[PDB]
């Protein structure tokens, strides 16, 4: 039975370098090549490239040409992955994998049967940012009759996560606090909203509670009514 | 080179899922699962080839440039994340994902100008909020000054609630403090099955 | 009628019986004297599919050659698995002869004549033969040398070039020779001599038929982007000594695109230590024999890897290849197969 088992996962921080290993057992190693395959939530799939342990030959993506390093224990039945100058983008799953059809005379590399368990390597910066917290309010005119909408923005921080409560976790009927975002400046973003009784708007207070425990914030916002 | 659609397919159990690729070059076309917390798994090779362990109800098929994985008779297992492959070449992928079915419900649309707060930072973030609607399919436009904006916004969707199985959604504009002030009208526009024709929310920059 | 199959080939040469050199020894033993008339019969409205790379023939010609490095270059120590062979490892006379392969009765070989085959698919003018051309078995990396020239044009063969797992060979049409040397009085230091006028003519040849089957994007050559030294290399042997000569300078793109002209030196050296082809490990020879070590070779042929990645640039590069010395068998048979007569 062919197996692939990897190294554990790991964090890192921008600029460093990353090592993980493949450990291939069950068939003759030397008989077909391994690949590398990185998943990123929401990204395709990417192939970084293969190694054929005969003579340890390579061939890398065009789009990681330089940053990469492909070798093998010929004794040990190991494969390794090296990944330099670690950005954002490289945060991802690693997998090593290799294809069904292997034989000591012939291979298709692609149709990738085999999969290693996976290795989580996270690459962040070390630095953190509190979120600034912007209302959103309700309306003009109170429709006695109708329900308003509100809410407060949550906008620029890092890293993940940030809750949201409302009125101290008192007020929970009809509160949507959405997924976050990654926005292009490498910060997050998420609103949080909720839906209450128009009539309510005069009378009740209605505060967002927004806690960032990489940062050590917590931050309190009342979100009323423009006056006009 | 590998286009899959479509992006995000809200099943029921029992029910099928089609999921479709358009390749434009030669050669062998894999489809892959995975479920959540594992490892992709092998579901067809060469087109319509079922791996090892795979059941039949999972078959592929190939029209023209067009291959389709369609799985029958949904079960637990089978939901996840599937994607196309030819050589290194591998699809956006398709997540399917569990739906409970209910009655079609309109979204209540809601618009948000940006805060006075924050357009003291030189930013201008604009909010439409889709409120308790189902099914999940929903589209939203912004439109500024009756233009049709494209790449300035980001959306994010509610797991499907608990309770009464809606959806909610928010799609954020976001503009500079200066292109902000260039323009009047900001609109999101709603389209959606519970609604007879697209719902339009709009403010007029400046009066309250 | 006849079908396509597999069978136990035998071997024909020219191997002389005063001869201590060790490919003639083996052929001694192992192979029958040539036919010095051999018999050609073209076959007229008959056409058949070839494949190269699916040629059984290369299979046997592969286990002849390791059977005869196995019993002729013994190594001084052999390092596999995890174990240590210590043998007794004398000089040798080292010279590949051509060799021949034959079918048996109930068998031929079919042999293609189409001056553009490229290794794969039907061909119009076939012939029927009962032995192959003289092969010789020479074993190199990155660069085909001694062996037979294409026809007409510059032939590109691969099993699928939509397939960048999939190696590459380009059969020249114009051999150009390197001449390689180890002069007397470090004494593992070589180097090889090649005529840059005649080379970069020959390899912006290449390019331009690259470019024919990659829709004219512009062709680049690149160094091996790692591996052992074998194939990061140019690797082959010369009278018995291992020689590992660097490559950097054949691939000039400059030189395709002033001053270049000249004479290549590439810088080579003499390893005790290899990594064997054989697929075994690594193997321990005995330090180069004294006097001036030199071999004239023909290259005929290049191997590439063509990069891949999810990209979008317009611009297809090529590395030297090698390291599957079956590759080296195809090169030469890819216009021969066996079929059975009923
Ligand atoms: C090239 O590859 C495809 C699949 O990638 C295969 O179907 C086809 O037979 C191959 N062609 C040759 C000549 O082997
Ligand atoms: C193939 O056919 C032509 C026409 O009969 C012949 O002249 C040519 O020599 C043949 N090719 C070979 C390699 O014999
Ligand atoms: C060789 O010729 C066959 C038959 O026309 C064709 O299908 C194949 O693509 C060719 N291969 C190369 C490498 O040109
Ligand atoms: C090398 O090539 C020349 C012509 O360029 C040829 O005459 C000679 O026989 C070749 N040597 C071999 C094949 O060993
Ligand atoms: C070799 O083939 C090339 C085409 O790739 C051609 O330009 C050249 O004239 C040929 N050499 C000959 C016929 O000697
Ligand atoms: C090969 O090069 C050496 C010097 O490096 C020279 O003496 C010898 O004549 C050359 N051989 C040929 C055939 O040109
Ligand atoms: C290289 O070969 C050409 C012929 O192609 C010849 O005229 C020239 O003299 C050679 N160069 C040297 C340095 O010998
Ligand atoms: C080949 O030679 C070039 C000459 O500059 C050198 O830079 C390169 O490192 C060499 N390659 C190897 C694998 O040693
Ligand atoms: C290519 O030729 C140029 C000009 O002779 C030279 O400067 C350069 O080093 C060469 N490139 C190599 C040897 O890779
Ligand atoms: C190629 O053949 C010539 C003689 O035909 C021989 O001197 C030379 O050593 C051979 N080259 C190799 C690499 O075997």
């Amino acid at each position: 039975q062919v197996r692939l088992s990897q190294s554990g996962g790991q964090m890192k921080k921008p600029g460093d370098s990353m090592r993980i290993s493949c450990r291939a057992s069950g068939y003759e190693f030397i008989n077909c090549p391994i690949n590398w395959i990185r998943l990123a939530p929401g990204k395709r799939p990417e192939w970084m490239g293969w190694m054929k342990p005969r003579y340890g030959a390579v061939s890398y993506a065009r789009q990681l040409q330089g940053r990469v390093t492909m070798t093998r224990d010929m004794y040990s039945e190991t494969a390794f992955l090296e990944l330099r100058s670690l950005t954002s983008d490289d945060t991802a799953v690693y997998f090593c994998t290799r294809g069904k059809y292997c034989t000591a005379r012939d291979y298709y590399n692609w149709d990738f049967e085999h999969w290693g368990q996976g290795t989580p390597v996270t690459v962040s910066s070390a630095s953190t940012k509190g979120p600034s917290v912007f209302p959103l309010a309700p309306s003009s005119k109170s429709t006695s009759g109708g329900t308003a909408a509100l809410g407060c923005l949550v906008k620029d921080y890092f890293p993940e996560p940030v809750t949201v409560s409302w009125n101290s976790g008192a007020l929970t009927s009809g509160v949507h606090t959405f997924p976050a975002v990654l926005q292009s400046s490498g910060l997050y973003s998420l609103s949080s909203v909720v839906t209450v009784p128009s009539s309510s708007l005069g009378t009740q207070t209605y505060i967002c509670n927004v806690n960032h425990k990489p940062s050590n914030t917590k931050v309190d916002k009342k979100v009323e009514p423009k006056s006009c | 080179v590998l286009t899959q659609s479509p992006g995000t397919l809200s099943l029921s159990p029992g029910e099928t899922a089609i999921i479709s690729c358009r390749t434009s070059q030669y050669g062998s076309l894999a489809w892959y699962q995975q479920r959540p917390g594992q490892a992709p798994r092998l579901v067809i090779y060469s087109g319509s080839t079922r791996a090892a362990g795979i059941p039949d109800r999972f078959s592929g098929s190939r029209w023209g440039p067009d291959y389709n994985l369609t799985i029958s008779n949904l079960e637990s297992g089978d939901f996840g994340v599937y994607y196309c492959q030819q050589y290194e070449f591998f699809g956006q992928g398709t997540k399917v994902q569990v739906d409970i079915k209910r009655t079609v419900a309109a979204p209540s649309v809601f618009i948000f100008p940006p805060s006075d707060e924050q357009l003291k930072s030189g930013t201008a973030s604009v909010v439409c909020l889709l409120n308790n609607f189902y099914p999940r399919e929903a589209k939203v436009q912004w439109k500024v000054d009756n233009a049709l904006q494209s790449g300035n916004s980001q959306e994010s969707v509610t797991e499907q609630d608990s309770k009464d199985s809606t959806y909610s959604l928010s799609s954020t504009l976001t503009l500079s403090k200066a292109d902000y002030e260039k323009h009047k009208v900001y609109a999101c526009e709603v389209t959606h099955q519970g609604l007879s024709s697209p719902v339009t929310k709009s403010f007029n920059r400046g009066e309250c | 009628v006849w079908k396509d199959a597999d069978t136990t080939l035998f071997c024909a040469s020219d191997a002389k019986a005063h001869e201590t050199e060790v490919h003639n020894v083996w052929a001694t033993h192992a192979c029958v004297p040539t036919d010095p008339n051999p018999q050609e019969i073209h076959l007229e409205n008959v056409t058949e599919n070839f494949n190269m790379w699916k040629n059984n023939m290369v299979e046997q010609m592969q286990e002849d050659v390791i059977s005869l490095w196995d019993q002729s270059l013994q190594p001084c120590v052999k390092l596999t698995g995890g174990s240590v062979i210590k043998q007794a490892c004398p000089k040798i006379s080292f010279d590949p002869i051509p060799i021949h392969y034959c079918t048996p009765a109930g068998y031929v070989i079919l042999k293609c004549n189409d001056k553009n085959f490229n290794g794969t698919g039907p061909c119009k003018n076939v012939s029927s033969v009962q032995c192959t051309h003289g092969i010789k078995p020479v074993v190199s990396t990155q660069l085909l040398l001694n062996g037979s020239l294409a026809e007409e044009e510059i032939i590109i063969r691969s099993e699928n070039l939509t397939n960048n797992a999939k190696t590459i060979i380009v059969h020249l049409n114009k051999s150009v020779e390197i001449n390689c040397t180890r002069p007397s009085n470090d004494i593992r230091k070589a180097y090889c001599e090649i005529n840059g006028t005649k080379w970069n003519k020959v390899l912006k040849q290449v390019t331009e038929k690259l470019k024919e089957h990659f829709n004219n994007k512009t062709i680049i050559f690149q160094p091996p982007s790692g591996g052992d030294l074998e194939i990061t290399m140019h690797h082959f042997n010369c009278r018995g000594e291992f020689f590992y000569c660097n490559t950097t300078q054949l691939f000039n793109n400059t030189c395709i695109g002033k001053g270049c002209n000249g004479t290549i030196t590439l810088p080579c050296k003499i390893k005790q230590i290899i990594n064997m082809w054989q697929g075994t490990g690594q193997a321990m020879y005995a330090p180069p024999i004294d006097g001036k070590i030199n071999c004239v070779s023909n290259i005929t042929g290049i191997l590439l890897t063509r990069d891949g990645g999810a990209n979008n640039t317009s611009n297809e590069t090529f590395r030297p290849g090698g390291g599957n010395i079956k590759d080296n068998w195809r090169s030469e048979l890819y216009k021969y197969k066996v079929v059975q007569i009923e």
